């Protein structure tokens, strides 16, 4: 009547992605973990942009939008900072935000590329990923054009806006050989073998396993660089566990208060 | 107009690859080997660089001053 | 019963099996290299140090694939960007 | 080089001794002791005699050097310990290449006696741990102890490459080629002086894990540095002798006749020449080389193969009595080497009606991998009669292997129907139906009455 005992194996771990397999577990748990990787791991992203002078060929909302999508190296500080919505201070403060400045003017003939290398943080640990390869282009400037702005980054979920999504792409796969026949190929031989297919090159798909359950889940969590790829997973497990703990607290209060 | 910062479909930063892409094409990498060498695997990331039209280079032909 | 022939000889060309056998190189228990530190009377590394490319490739363990993006295909082409000067 | 100046009692270095002659090593000890030369000249001439290619004089002249350690040399014990290190290291090196008049223990007791006296002056030095580490390889046990003694040379003073190569042979003995290959990389960048072609052991580990592109590149360079080494040539033979299908003249001449003419006392090349000639139907030389390929080897890997070759040569001659004992020695020496000796004893136990043990010895053939030939072995020597699913199940599973492939199946369907007459009667009928026509394509031969009888039954 109780939980299953999940187990893990990391098959590959780079500074870009983790591949790992979760065994036992349940399809719903594995997919909700996938979702939390996508949508409810927090990262730091630019979410406030006060443009003082812009004369680039891109209008301010376009500049601001691009700054939003620049990933920031919030591998640690995201677990420290409050959500600004929750911080008790009238403006941004270093306990709920990281200030950024961009101050660039193209005083030369060669077309100046404004890049994430020009976003100067007020915190040496929350810097755009490409600062710690090439830098993300924010604008190309002609002679005499300028862009001066300051921005604040803040913690947010990928659920709020995609700027805060930490993953490049979560590969997620289970039952690589279709032993469960949860997918039903009209012609099982036209389909290439999965990366994790255990079958030989003779047979097309595993024999139907009637009592089977989906019980190994193959992940590839690729980071956009805002967190280390193993930190995405640990943070998603922490986040989902915390969501459930909060739900349980509210439940216990609703039960005892009836 | 300019290169999108993230691949719309997945999320991979492609906004730091355009000048690299073009430099690899100038090394006369074939057009898919440039993408294989930048590290774009998913066709969703590859269509960010293949399809991108870099119009900002034309917009910068117009002078505000000088 | 059918009087099946007793397999008392090799009619089968089982030499298909004997020639495939990879006999291990066990000429010396030290893997054909004498373990000692007194015999090295001479030394290669004298300032004209020797470095053959055939020896340079054996320094790596495994470094050495497909190129199927490049394939020539008459229903497919290439692409075109924004220059500054054109027609 | 060619001569050394001699410290004399009077008028030192006015006179010299040269090493182009082969003088007697008995008088050397006297002259070194009347002239009262220093201990350094002793090792100097030891090295010069080692340059001549003389392992015996090098170890015998240095034996009397222990008595004259510090007579009047004014505290020259360091050169004494450096002298005795050679008598504590070259004994184990020469115990492996024993002759026909001496045994292994005769050099082990001498490598164990003087090593304790070597550690009296200086203990735990750059080479003293090498002696303790290689002592375990000579008895065939305590591999972790030898590895732990080899690791200590990195923490004291690792001023040479073979100071670390000792761990790779111990990683090799535990079937760890990754850990040995990672240790053999440092052997090629430095490349110190060693006549044994240190690159040869690195080409040995490129054999495994599908690195044929690397092992050839190692053996070729070892052949170009010195063609005298057979271990770089016979290895190419063991690469090539599989290709008995084209250019076989290269395998017989370039890789078997050359290694033999340059070094005929090798049982590996003798075994390979033997099996090369077996296919050539030259049995008069196979057993002579296999007899010479048997008495000189020590590790059971080569002698079990030599007895397998001898029993194979006697089997084809309708001589199973001597081949039974050679097959038994081939499996008693090295059983987990290959499937061949188990198959040889399986085909042998058929003789004298002792086909009971042919089934037990054939059982270990399937454990490695099945064969289209081994399936018919136990199918023919099938003791399954009736209501006996311990042996009929194996007959069925062997028949399912002969049924798919077509190695000129003639009696396979007979053995099919011979089991299926207890099971569904239609399977036996289908088997006799196909067996009836399969007996007509080779010749115009009528169907024997026994099959038409069993089918009518
Ligand atoms: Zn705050
Ligand atoms: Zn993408």
């Amino acid at each position: 009547p109780y939980a299953n005992q999940p187990t893990v194996r990391i098959t590959e771990l780079t500074d870009e992605n983790v591949k790992f397999i979760i065994e036992n577990t349940d399809l719903a748990v594995a997919n909700s973990i996938r979702r939390v990787f996508i949508a409810e791991v927090p990262i730091i992203a630019i979410d406030w942009v006060q443009i003082d002078a812009n004369s680039s060929v891109l209008h301010d909302e376009f500049i601001a939008h691009r700054l939003g999508l620049i990933p920031l190296t919030s591998d640690d500080i995201v677990d420290k900072l409050q959500y600004s919505r929750d911080c008790t201070c009238e403006e941004f403060c270093p306990e709920c935000s990281v200030e950024f400045t961009l101050d660039v003017r193209c005083n030369e003939d060669q077309t100046r590329h404004v890049t994430s290398r020009d976003l100067i943080s007020n915190s040496p640990r929350v810097i755009p990923v490409t600062s710690r390869q090439d830098d993300i282009l924010i604008v190309k400037l002609r002679k005499g054009q300028e862009l001066r702005l300051r921005a604040y980054a803040k913690k947010g979920f990928g659920k709020e806006h995609a700027k805060w999504n930490p993953t490049a792409g979560v590969a997620f796969e289970y039952d690589p050989d279709n032993a469960l026949r949860h997918t039903v190929y009209p012609k099982p031989e036209e389909w290439p073998k999965s990366e994790y297919s255990e079958l030989d090159e003779d047979e097309s798909q595993a024999p139907y396993d009637p009592n089977g359950k989906p019980e190994r889940f193959y992940y590839n969590v690729e980071s956009c660089g805002s967190l280390r790829p193993e930190t995405i997973v640990l943070s998603a497990l922490s986040g989902l566990k915390k969501k459930l703990s909060d739900l349980q607290t509210q439940l216990s209060h609703e039960i005892q208060s009836d | 107009m300019i290169i999108p910062v993230r691949c719309f479909t997945c999320g991979k930063i492609v906004g730091n690859k355009w000048e690299a892409y073009l430099g690899l094409l100038q090394a006369e990498y074939t057009e898919g080997d440039a993408l294989d060498a930048l590290g774009l695997k998913r066709y969703c990331c590859r269509r960010m660089l293949l399809a991108h039209v870099d119009l900002i280079e034309k917009l910068l032909n117009y002078a505000p001053l000088e | 019963t059918y009087p099946f022939d007793q397999n008392r000889f090799v009619q089968y060309k089982a030499t298909s099996l004997e020639k495939q056998h990879k006999h291990d190189l066990l000429t010396e228990p030290d893997l054909g290299v004498t373990i000692d530190l007194i015999n090295p009377d001479t030394y290669r590394i004298d300032p004209n140090v020797l470095l053959d490319p055939a020896d340079e490739k054996l320094l790596e363990e495994e470094i050495q694939r497909s190129q199927q993006h490049a394939k020539v295909v008459p229903w497919m082409r290439k692409t075109e960007y924004i220059s500054t000067e054109f027609n | 080089r060619g001569s050394i100046e001699i410290p004399l009692r009077d008028t030192d270095e006015v006179i010299e001794l040269d090493f182009d002659q082969l003088p007697e090593g008995d008088e050397v000890i006297s002259i070194l002791k009347q002239e009262h030369t220093q201990l350094h000249i002793w090792i100097a001439l030891a090295l010069e005699y080692y340059k001549q290619g003389k392992t015996e004089e090098f170890v015998k002249l240095l034996e009397a050097a222990r008595i004259d350690g510090n007579l009047d040399y004014r505290d020259h014990e360091k050169d004494q310990m450096t002298c005795l290190d050679t008598l504590a290291a070259y004994y184990v090196q020469q115990a492996r290449k024993e002759k026909n008049k001496d045994n292994k223990k005769d050099l082990i007791t001498q490598a164990t006696l003087l090593y304790t006296m070597a550690d009296k002056i200086i203990m735990y030095d750059q080479n003293h741990l090498l002696g303790r580490a290689c002592f375990c390889l000579l008895e065939g046990d305590k591999m972790d102890q030898a590895d732990a003694q080899f690791h200590f040379v990195l923490n004291q003073s690792p001023n040479n490459i073979p100071a670390l190569l000792g761990k790779a042979c111990i990683s090799f003995n535990k079937k760890d080629y990754r850990g040995a290959l990672a240790y053999y990389k440092k052997a090629l960048r430095t490349n110190p002086g060693c006549p044994a072609e240190v690159r040869l052991g690195m080409g040995h580990c490129f054999v495994k894990l599908n690195k044929l592109e690397k092992a050839r590149l190692a053996f070729s360079r070892a052949l170009e540095l010195n063609s005298k080494c057979v271990g770089a040539l016979v290895g190419l033979a063991v690469l090539e002798l599989n290709n008995k299908e084209a250019d076989s003249i290269k395998n017989g001449v370039q890789l078997l006749s050359r290694a033999y003419t340059i070094d005929p006392s090798n049982p590996m090349v003798l075994n390979h020449l033997a099996n090369h000639f077996f296919f050539k139907k030259d049995y008069s030389k196979v057993q002579h080389l296999a007899l010479h390929a048997f008495h000189n080897t020590e590790v059971e890997a080569m002698q079990a193969e030599s007895c397998y070759q001898l029993a194979r040569s006697f089997h084809v001659q309708e001589d199973y009595d001597q081949a039974f004992q050679y097959y038994y020695q081939a499996t008693q020496f090295a059983s987990s080497s290959f499937v061949l000796p188990f198959f040889g004893l399986g085909q042998m136990y058929i003789y004298r009606g002792d086909k009971e043990n042919a089934s037990q010895c054939f059982e270990k053939v399937l454990k490695a991998y099945p064969n289209n030939y081994e399936t018919m072995k136990i199918l023919g020597s099938l003791y399954a009669a009736s209501e006996d699913q311990e042996k009929r199940d194996i007959a069925k599973g062997h028949l399912k292997k002969v049924t798919e492939q077509y190695p000129d199946d003639v009696e396979a369907w007979i053995e099919l129907a011979q089991i299926l007459e207890q099971t569904d009667i239609q399977g036996a009928l289908s088997a006799y139906g196909t067996a009836t026509r399969i007996l007509q394509e080779k010749v115009q031969a009528d169907v024997p009455p026994e099959i038409l009888n069993n089918v009518g039954a």
